[PDB]
């Protein structure tokens, strides 16, 4: 229950963030922007004189003799390929840098949506559980929901326990103790358990290992099962 | 010629990247702002002015790193953000 | 490699120093320079920005507990101290020496200037400064050291915990299909390896046999780009002259026109040339950046399971130092 | 030492090649057999 109205919460928190005025849709606006100005540098290239009478090739063509208007329309034409090849050159240099940005988009879509991915801060920050897209215009928007703790206490650890002359290892938790007693619990988050046989593995004595704890373990089979 | 920002608009700031006129240098290491080059933020600020200073790259920190102490978290928190590409 | 330098042109009077007459030439011509400033605009800010991403990743500045007895491992030769006016640790400063032989200058306030850098000043093309500082950089690296020893991963994914040293360590073993208790009986020997290791690591860079060719190869990429920018000026065009008020004194104004727009010609073409290859360079720059950042935030904010990605073999840990427009990691 | 809590049973011993005979040591019965 909590966890679903925590999520429902977070979902109803990113309308607001998202339609406030502050638009974090930089990226795709800018490839807009390049574009749009690239093409207007194009358009307004063509006013460029290049060294000649006129920009009118009709106006030069008719106030001036073939002999050299021939190489006026000739270094006009050079000039106008030249802005031709840069503006290409500009389009498919930005090119490579689209084919990247859709190369990692389709590798985050496969290795975050498709499935949970163990990458760190690969599928969002945390612990990432799973992923959402949405479809943008000349982009994609991804919505990675992840685990973050909070609230940690301090205990008393120990690597392992010793009870009959062997020393006993944790199975998949830690040794933890808030004083008096020992407890068994998970890494991730706060659940003490009494430290039995099932719960830790014994390997080898206790006196090679450093700030092992002489403490009781608890046999579940012998007081109970004893008929 | 007429540009000249008056006599002396305010303390004049030698700086690594140049010289700087019309912001005075405070020493106070706020967040990021229009940013100046070797680490120089400047940021409008309170009567309001345009102000330089020093980049804080973030809040002092230190884990009480100790003998057989952990720290094991109790609560939790689902996070979810947005990422565009 | 992370970064590549920041440079800035004045085309007007590099295409014709102290010519009011050629001023008014290339007006005719439109914008050509709009648009080149722009790009290197673009590429100072894309810059700055690799940088960013690379290096600024915590929100914490975390400090190193006083007692520096950490399992019995050392840490000291990466460790920043504070008996110099840099805190930075022994191995920055070697890589600091081994790589300071190329570099922008150190100094850019104009008042020693009157004999390398000079020279390409006086020609229009500047070099702007780095946003970020080394004592910044330092100090980033020196948080995310300390953060990772004090922490493990948890500083990584939200509040730093605390946790000793040797407990993580057997965590991390036990990432890697070995028990604890392996470690809890090899700690000793484990931690001798360590620092025979890290010792091995200071001879080995300061050695003759200079590895870091890498960062080297752009500064002499750029270097040399900007030396052949310079001696193109010098190229007759297909002019007369080269020299503007040689060939204004001693030539007409019909045939002046022509001649020196031929030569602007070819040192706009010269200029063209020039941007795209640094685009073309920003290009694998950036990439490289991004490359050093997923490895940073995949090998020292935790422990990948990739097959040689942090190192080769079995992955514990990967710790970051700070290089002359790059980074330097060592593989655990 | 191969005991019953180091191994998993499935199965029987006609559909696996290479199983070899070998004894399975009960940590259970033999000294808790009160
Ligand atoms: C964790 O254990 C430590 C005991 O060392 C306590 O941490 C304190 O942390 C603050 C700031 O981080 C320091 O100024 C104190 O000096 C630390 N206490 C001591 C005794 O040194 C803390 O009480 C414990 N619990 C949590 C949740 O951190
Ligand atoms: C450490 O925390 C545990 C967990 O609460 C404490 O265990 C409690 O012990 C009292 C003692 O009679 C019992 O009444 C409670 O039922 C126990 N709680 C649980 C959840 O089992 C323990 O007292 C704490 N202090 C130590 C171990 O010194
Ligand atoms: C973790 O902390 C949060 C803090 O908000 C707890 O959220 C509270 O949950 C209860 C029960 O659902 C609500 O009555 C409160 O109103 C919530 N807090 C707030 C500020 O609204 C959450 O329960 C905690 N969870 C655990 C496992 O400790
Ligand atoms: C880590 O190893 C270095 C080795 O350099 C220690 O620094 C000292 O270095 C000098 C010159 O190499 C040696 O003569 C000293 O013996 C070294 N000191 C010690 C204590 O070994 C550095 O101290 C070591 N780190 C720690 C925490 O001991
Ligand atoms: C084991 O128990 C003995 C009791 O005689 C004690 O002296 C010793 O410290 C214990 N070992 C530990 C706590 O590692
Ligand atoms: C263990 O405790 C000693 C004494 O307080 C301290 O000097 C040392 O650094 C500690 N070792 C750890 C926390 O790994
Ligand atoms: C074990 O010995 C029995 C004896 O009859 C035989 O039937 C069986 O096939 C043997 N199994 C293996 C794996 O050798």
């Amino acid at each position: 229950k909590l966890i679903a109205n925590q999520f429902n919460s977070a979902i109803g928190k990113i309308q607001d963030s998202l339609s406030s005025t502050p638009s974090a849709l930089g990226k795709l606006q800018d490839v807009v922007n390049h574009n749009a100005q690239a093409l207007n540098t194009l358009v307004k290239q063509l006013s460029s004189k290049f060294g000649a009478i006129s920009s009118v090739l009709n106006d030069i063509f008719s106030r001036l003799d073939p002999p050299e208007a021939e190489v006026q329309i000739d270094r006009l034409i050079t000039g106008r390929l030249q802005s031709l090849q840069t503006y290409v050159t500009q389009q498919l240099i930005r090119a490579a840098e689209i084919r990247a940005s859709a190369n990692l988009a389709a590798t985050k879509m496969s290795e975050c949506v498709l499935g949970q991915s163990k990458r760190v801060d690969f599928c969002g920050k945390g612990y990432h559980l799973m992923s959402f897209p949405q479809s943008a215009p000349h982009g994609v928007v991804f919505l990675h929901v992840t685990y973050v703790p909070a609230q940690e206490k301090n205990f008393t650890t120990a690597p392992a326990i010793c009870h009959d002359g062997k020393a006993h290892f944790p199975r998949e938790g830690v040794f933890v103790s808030n004083g008096t007693h020992w407890f068994v619990t998970q890494r991730n988050f706060y659940e003490p358990q009494i430290i039995t046989t099932d719960n830790t593995f014994v390997s080898g004595n206790c006196d090679v290992v450093i700030g092992i704890v002489n403490n009781t373990v608890y046999d579940p089979l012998q007081p109970e099962l004893d008929s | 010629p007429t540009w000249r920002v008056y006599s002396t608009g305010s303390n004049v700031f030698q700086t690594r990247a140049g010289c700087l006129i019309g912001a005075e240098y405070v020493n106070n290491s706020y967040e990021c702002d229009i940013p100046i080059g070797a680490g120089i933020c400047a940021s409008y600020q309170t009567s309001q002015s345009i102000i330089a200073y020093t980049m804080s790259l973030g809040a002092e920190n230190s884990v009480a790193y100790s003998n057989n102490s952990i720290a094991i978290p109790t609560n939790f928190t689902i996070s979810v953000t947005t990422e565009i590409l | 490699p992370v970064s590549m330098t920041k440079t800035s042109v004045d085309c007007t009077m590099y295409i014709c120093g102290d010519s009011t007459e050629c001023s008014n030439l290339l007006l005719q011509y439109g914008s050509f320079c709009t648009q080149l400033k722009r790009a290197l605009t673009g590429i100072a800010v894309e810059q700055d920005k690799n940088t960013q991403e690379v290096f600024a990743q915590v929100k914490q500045i975390y400090k190193t507990p006083p007692i520096k007895y950490f399992g019995g491992f050392n840490f000291s030769q990466i460790l920043p101290d504070p008996s110099k006016p840099s805190k930075r640790s022994p191995i920055e400063d070697l890589l600091f020496n081994k790589v300071t032989l190329a570099d922008a200058g150190f100094i850019k306030q104009y008042g020693d200037c009157l004999d390398l850098i000079c020279a390409q000043k006086f020609k229009g093309l500047t070099v702007l400064p780095p946003l970020l500082t080394d004592e910044m950089i330092a100090q980033y690296t020196s948080a995310l050291l300390a953060g990772t020893i004090t922490s493990g991963w948890t500083f990584g994914a939200g509040p730093a915990l605390q946790i000793p040293f040797p407990m993580q360590m057997a965590y991390r073993f036990n990432g890697i299909g070995v028990t604890q208790n392996v470690l809890y009986e090899n700690q000793k020997l484990i931690a001798n390896q360590f620092n025979s290791a890290i010792g091995k690591i200071q001879d080995s860079l300061s050695s003759t046999p200079s590895a870091l060719g890498k960062l080297q190869d752009v500064v002499n990429h750029n270097a040399q780009a900007l030396n052949t920018l310079v001696k193109q000026l010098s190229s007759k065009f297909g002019a007369i002259s080269s020299v503007l008020n040689d060939i204004f004194s001693r030539l007409d104004p019909p045939e002046a026109e022509v001649q020196i727009d031929r030569l602007i010609t070819g040192r706009l073409q010269s200029l063209q040339t020039y941007v795209t290859q640094q685009l073309i360079r920003a290009a694998e720059i950036r990439a490289s950046a991004n490359l050093a950042a997923t490895k940073m935030s995949e090998c020292v904010l935790g422990q990948s399971k990739r097959v040689d990605f942090c190192g080769k073999g079995y992955h514990l840990m990967s710790f970051p130092q700070s290089a002359p427009h790059g980074v330097v990691f060592l593989h655990v």
